[PDB]
């Protein structure tokens, strides 16, 4: 009889994965604040790593990497781009990027935007921090001058990109999207990614002359199902699952999801997490660490594949709750605390 | 030649000294009756091993060292035991009966009564000192005496030697094999009133001297034994440059001057590599690059916690055997490009090495193996702060209900020094954070 | 930290003292006359708690033997070890209390007590460190009752540093005397609240049970019942008795055991109690000394919470599967564990296991489930006085009604005390 | 990877290596808090004996 705590009641995910525990009658839920559990389902913010892994007797288990939100964060993120010879800085999937404080890059950045000007290329940057939840904190211009000074405005550290100009665009409807891929590390750090992936899409056309409708800009779910009066009118909810983006991409383009876009993902995603491996690792730690990520990535109309940003605490779609939950259980607990069929998961090496 | 005082307080105290100065006697050949051989200034001298041992005519090397503890059971052993030759009477203090547990009772109630015999036979091995350098103190944080005499002890000697160095080697509580519920009230209580008298202090986690003896050694279930062997290996590594010739950390100030930039933030933490079992009949030799590489190891540190997630202030690498320093800076080139080394902006990025030819000495029919290298690391980092989170913890539960303080206050204290200790460890743990966090 | 004094009062305090020396005389190696004929050093080595030594390495009781009547006395120095007592340290009258505590108390006790007192101040003054008292007794009756708790309150004004500590058979209506037993009990847990550190409560209702439903005993005597009691008394004390780490003394026991000056009333338990030659494996051994039914107080653990808990583990057995089995119970239970006392339990080995058993483990728990037993009290001392029923007996001896009504207030606040941590 | 300050003798060497530059209460006071704490034991045992002698 296994035991766990739950610290974050506000984890859509781990609500469920914690119920399936308890229906297999092997696992018992502890009062919050009690230390004799064997997992532990932390909350968000100031987890205490420091206190795990000295309780004799018990195997103890989190759901979250010590040092993971140096991948989780857009202003550290950068740094670890730019900063890590296994990711060199001029790896080829990350978009040009640069920190702004309101150290700072900003004389590094308005370099790159003149040789931009002269050189007469699409000098359309966005502006976004970490604070910016819901569709609220970024803005799309070509003019450096509105993007500072829209930066200036706010307390928080925020960071430039280059706006991808070129997106690949859905049809019919002209509209933009955003791929979302689940990925599951375990206490031993096999990388595990979920076969089921979903593409977040904007109901309306994209219209790259007026940055200032953010609609047909930004795939967020929020931003479409409140400002787009077109939401739910091509797929449901603006999820389109795999199967369908599949049969698209062979109807449309004579090819496949996996060669013209799945090794890209696999390949970005092992960079990520070998990169940061030695510096996270619980393979000789006293605890044991493991944790799910959401990779979201953009591909433009030469079916590149670029990163746009790592999610340490994500959620699911509707319909996947179930399998991806059911798969945390036996990939990620059970193999740690066994209980007493193809795998959903493809494991990158 | 200066000389050095060493003090031992309650029962890890006096046990951990046994161990030690076994150890030094089979270091610097001095039989179990004082003589030494290889000594022939007969009757005095300044060598090395003169800042631990005086003279007597008739050629006895004795131990500047004195043993207090306030019940009599475990300084007794030491009167009758293998050693009972090298020290006399004067040396050993014990009372009749001891702190109970509780902090108040180990410095108001009793320590009142001891502290000034304590002090007066302190006073005459200092009296036989041309230039004492100052005192090395080994006690626990749980127990009563090793918690609360030592800090009235520590606030004397201030008093008294106002111009001479503190060290400290402390034992932090851990449950496996710990004999008291209120162990971290006293812990914080005794930081509290310690913490301005001590120039650097080194602290083992039982818990983490308790695993190393179950997985390298093949130790069913250790015992203290067990443990102060260890712990005395790693204390011998630190001691070494006082009693050996050699160019680094030859007195008390270069351990404050080498490893404390920062007066409060006290505390290094230790790794010592190989640990490899005597029983084990063949066992392929560690390399320095394998021992050195091994320092950053959490499985190998005297305190459980993760560098990887801190900051360094200071590193020294002390070696014992077959190493010359090209073999050294090539596992420290290795070393870099692979772990999180991480120091803070206004300290350099280096490291002090020292090399000790002889190899390790291991008492016979012991449990760890004889090596023909080995090394131990001293690093202050700011990750150390784990245990100070733990025990405060700990004391927040308890104090919340204000669970057993009628023991203290029945002592004479007063319920404030509570919140008044709790409130300094949390400006601590603050200060951890300021320095390593960004 | 080395000599303890014992003290044993009334019937039940003297049959029972009797036992625990018969056994722990036996387990020292020390026969009827006071001479040791063991085979291991560590009989010896801390025999000094428990014994004095006279002249030709003979070994004497440090007890001290009290009653109001001379009956019980007189069987105690015709027992088995009845010789073995010093005959000064005999203190008795003739009177009797007749379970009455007014009379233990405030009337013939007073009238005896100096005596005691007398020969207890001479046991003390002879010790190199004293550190406190152990009193057997029992709370039902007269003498145990109401001049033990006036012994202990006279010890206390002359040696106010010492630990006072006390084992304190409980009365039930299913092994009863008289009808007046809840009168003097409630009187009596008045006191010990007050005065004592450490109180074991034995409640005859569980050691019945236990007598009848798990050792297969038709019809239990007391002679049963003191059998449980002894071999209760020998566990709790094993590690005051030899050589080891933990709880090794009285103060520092009370310091690990009593976290709030008022609740320190301890659950004793015993395994293995069958009705013989099998081997007891070490996680058998661990599941019934947590089993209610070997706890000694007639109260349902499961009904409150452990606020601290020592465990005694004595024979040849693995280390590590003690460790093992004993974090297992706690894992698996943290339900019943408060969580505002980190590690609330410890676990002590002793390689000398009891007379007749290879090994053997003794359970000594802090539970705020405990206030079933004063509930238990307080409602059958309530039924009787709302109608102030047999308070002549004790006006006749100059009590007044109001007292009454103070003891049935102290015991009911010590309830709501108890409540009040088992919701924190 | 400098080396500075390297010392020999017959028993061992030392050396550092640097890889990156950078980027009391008086003896009256402790007798005063003593005596205080001993007057508190004290006053709470005078308590204990009036309350024993009511
Ligand atoms: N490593 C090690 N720890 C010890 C040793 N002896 C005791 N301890 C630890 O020290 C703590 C108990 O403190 P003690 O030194 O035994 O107590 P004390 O200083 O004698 O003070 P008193 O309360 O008067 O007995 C516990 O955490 C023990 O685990 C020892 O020999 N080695
Ligand atoms: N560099 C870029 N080029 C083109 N489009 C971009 C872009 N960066 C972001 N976008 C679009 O704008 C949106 C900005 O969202 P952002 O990157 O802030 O994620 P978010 O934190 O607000 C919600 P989530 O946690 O699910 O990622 C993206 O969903 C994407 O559609
Ligand atoms: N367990 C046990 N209980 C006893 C024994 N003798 C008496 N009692 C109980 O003791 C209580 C009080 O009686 P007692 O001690 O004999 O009166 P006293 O002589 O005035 O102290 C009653 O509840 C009895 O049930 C005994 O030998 N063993
Ligand atoms: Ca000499
Ligand atoms: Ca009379
Ligand atoms: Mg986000
Ligand atoms: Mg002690
Ligand atoms: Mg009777």
């Amino acid at each position: 009889m296994y035991t766990f705590v739950v610290r974050d009641e506000n984890s859509s995910v781990y609500a469920e994965v914690s119920r399936l525990l308890l229906a297999t009658g092997q696992w018992k839920r502890l009062r919050k604040d009690n230390p004799r559990f064997n997992l532990m389902l932390g909350e968000r913010n100031r987890l205490p790593f420091g206190r795990l892994g000295h309780e004799p007797g018990l195997v103890q288990l989190v759901n979250y990497y010590r040092g993971a939100d140096k991948l989780c964060r857009k202003a550290s993120l950068v740094k670890l781009i730019k900063t890590s010879p296994e990711l060199s800085e001029s790896c080829t999937w990350f978009p040009e990027s640069y920190v702004i404080y309101p150290t700072d890059e900003r004389e590094v950045f308005l370099a790159a935007y003149n040789r931009r000007r002269e050189g007469r290329e699409g000098n359309v940057w966005i502006a976004k921090s970490s604070a910016g939840a819901k569709g609220e904190g970024i803005l799309i211009s070509s003019e450096a001058s509105e993007l500072l000074d829209f930066i200036d405005e706010q307390g928080q550290v925020h960071v430039i990109q280059k706006y991808l100009e070129k997106p690949l665009l859905l049809e019919p409807g002209h509209r933009k999207f955003d791929i979302r891929s689940w990925v599951l590390v375990d206490h031993l750090y096999n990388i595990y990614l979920y076969r089921e992936g979903v593409l977040r899409t904007s109901s309306e056309p994209y219209n790259s002359a007026n940055f200032q409708d953010k609609t047909c800009h930004l795939t967020n779910h929020c931003i479409q199902k409140e400002y787009s009066k077109n939401y739910g009118r091509y797929e449901e909810g603006n999820e389109m699952f795999f199967e369908e983006f599949n049969q698209y991409l062979m109807d449309a383009l004579n090819t496949t999801l996996e060669n013209s876009i799945l090794l890209q993902i696999k390949h970005i995603i092992r960079s990520c997490l070998m990169c940061i491996e030695p510096a996270i690792s619980t393979k000789h730690l006293h605890y044991q660490s493991f944790q799910l990520f959401g990779f979201d990535f953009m591909v433009d109309e030469e079916l590149k594949v670029w990163l746009i940003e790592v999610n340490g605490a994500p959620a699911c779609a509707q319909k996947l709750y179930a399998e991806l939950c059911q798969g945390i259980v036996d990939v990620a607990i059970s193999s740690v605390f066994p209980l007493a069929p193809t795998s959903i998961f493809i494991k990158l090496h | 030649m200066r000389e050095c005082i060493s003090i031992h307080v309650g029962q890890a105290g006096v046990q951990i000294g046994n161990a030690c100065w076994e150890l030094y006697c089979l270091e610097h050949g001095i039989q179990p009756d004082g003589q030494m051989p290889s000594d022939k200034t007969i009757g005095g001298g300044d060598d090395s091993f003169n800042t631990f041992f005086s003279e007597t005519g008739a050629g006895k090397h004795v131990p500047r060292a004195v043993f207090v503890d306030l019940e009599p059971t475990v300084i007794d052993e030491v009167r009758t035991g293998t050693y009972r030759q090298l020290f006399h009477p004067e040396q050993l203090i014990t009372g009749k009966e001891d702190a109970a547990n509780n902090y108040a009772r180990g410095h108001y109630t009793i320590g009142k009564e001891i502290i000034d015999l304590v002090l007066d036979r302190i006073r005459k091995l200092a009296d036989q000192c041309t230039g004492l350098q100052g005192f090395l103190v080994f006690h626990s944080f749980g127990g009563g005496t090793g918690s609360g005499f030592t800090s009235l002890l520590m606030e004397r000697l201030s008093v008294d030697y106002g111009k001479k160095s503190k060290l400290e080697f402390s034992i932090y509580p851990a449950p496996q094999v710990s004999t008291a519920v209120v162990e971290p009230y006293n812990s914080i209580l005794t930081t509290h009133t310690t913490l301005e008298h001590s120039d650097c202090a080194f602290m083992v986690d039982n818990e983490a001297i308790y695993d190393i003896c179950r997985r390298n050694l093949d130790i069913e279930r250790p015992t203290y034994t067990n443990l102060n062997r260890l712990i005395s290996q790693i204390v011998s590594s630190i001691t070494a440059s006082l009693r050996f010739d050699g160019a680094l950390n030859v007195d008390l100030t270069e351990f404050q001057t080498n490893l404390v930039p920062y007066p409060r933030i006290h505390f290094p933490l230790a790794t010592y590599a190989p640990v490899i079992s005597a029983e084990k009949a063949y066992h392929e030799q560690l390399s320095v690059a394998e021992i050195t590489n091994a320092c950053f190891e959490p499985a190998n540190q005297m305190v459980k916690c993760d560098p990887r997630h801190g900051k360094y202030m200071a590193c020294c690498l002390l070696y014992r055997g077959d190493v010359v320093p090209k073999d050294v800076n090539a596992a420290i080139a290795t070393i870099k490009t692979k772990r999180s080394i991480q120091f803070v902006d206004w300290c350099p990025t280096g490291f002090k090495v020292g090399i000790n030819y002889q190899p390790p000495t291991v008492v016979p029919g012991g449990d760890l193996a004889k090596v023909q290298r080995a090394v131990c690391m001293l690093s202050n980092t700011t990750a150390i702060a784990e245990a100070w989170a733990r025990l405060d913890h700990k004391f927040d539960l308890m104090y919340a209900k204000r669970a057993f303080v009628h023991w203290y206050v029945g002592e004479g204290m007063e319920e404030g020094e509570f919140s008044e200790a709790r409130e300094d460890m949390a400006a601590l743990e603050k200060d951890y954070e300021e320095v390593g966090v960004d | 930290m080395r000599e303890i004094v014992h003290i044993q009062a009334g019937q039940c305090g003297n049959q029972i003292g009797a036992k625990f020396w018969e056994v722990i005389s036996d387990e020292h190696g020390i026969d009827p006359t006071g001479s040791y004929h063991g085979d291991s050093d560590l009989q010896l080595e801390r025999i000094n708690v428990y014994y004095n030594e006279a002249t030709g390495n003979k070994y004497v009781p440090r007890a001290i033997l009290v009653d109001l009547e001379p009956g019980t006395m007189d069987s105690v120095r015709s027992g088995p070890f009845g010789q073995i007592f010093r005959p000064d340290n005999f203190v008795f009258g003739q009177s009797g209390a007749g379970n009455n505590w007014a009379k233990g108390h405030y009337t013939e006790g007073a009238e005896l007590v100096d005596s005691v007192l007398d020969v207890v101040r001479k046991e003390s003054e002879s010790c190199d460190c004293l550190q406190g008292f152990q009193l057997t007794h029992s709370l039902g009756g007269g003498t145990g009752s109401g001049m033990g708790t006036l012994l202990i309150s006279k010890i206390r004004e002359e040696y106010p540093d010492r630990i006072m500590n006390t084992f304190s058979v409980m009365p039930s209506p299913k092994v009863s005397d008289t009808v007046v037993e809840p009168y003097n009990a409630t009187l009596s847990v008045h006191q010990l609240v007050e005065n004592t550190d450490e109180t074991y409560c034995i409640d005859n209702e569980a050691l019945y049970d236990i007598c009848f439903r798990t050792l297969k005993l038709t019809t239990p005597t007391y002679g049963d019942l003191n059998h449980l009691v002894s071999a209760t008394m020998s566990g709790v004390t094993t590690c005051l008795r030899f050589p080891g780490q933990l709880n090794a003394d009285l103060r520092k026991l009370a310091v690990n055991m009593v976290p709030f000056p008022r609740l320190h009333f301890f659950m004793p338990g015993f395994a293995p109690l069958t009705s013989q030659y099998r081997a007891l494996t070490v996680p058998e051994l661990t599941q019934q000394m947590f089993d209610s039914k070997n706890m000694m107080a007639a109260c349902d653990p499961r009904h409150g919470r452990y606020l601290t808990v020592a465990a005694i583990f004595r024979g040849r057995m693995s280390m590590k599967e003690v460790d093992e089995q004993m974090l297992n119970v706690q894992n698996k239970n943290s339900s019943y564990f408060v969580e505002w006392i980190p590690n609330n339990v410890k676990t002590a080995v002793c390689d000398i296991p009891p007379r007749g058993l290879k090994m053997s483990a003794t359970f000594i728990g802090n539970s705020t489930a405990i206030q079933e037993l004063f509930k238990r009290i307080s409602e059958q001392f309530t039924a009787m006085f709302r109608r102030k029923a047999f308070l002549h007996w004790y006006t006749g001896e100059g009590m007044d009604e109001m007292e009454f009504t103070e003891a049935e207030s102290n015991m009911n606040d010590l309830v709501s005390e108890y409540q009040q941590y088992q919701d924190a | 990877m400098e080396v500075i300050e390297l010392n020999k003798c017959t028993s061992g060497q030392s050396f550092e290596v640097i890889l990156k530059p950078p980027s009391d209460p008086s003896l009256e006071e402790i007798q005063k808090k003593l005596e205080a704490a001993e007057e508190r034991r004290k006053y709470q045992e005078a308590e204990l004996l009036k309350h024993l002698a009511e």
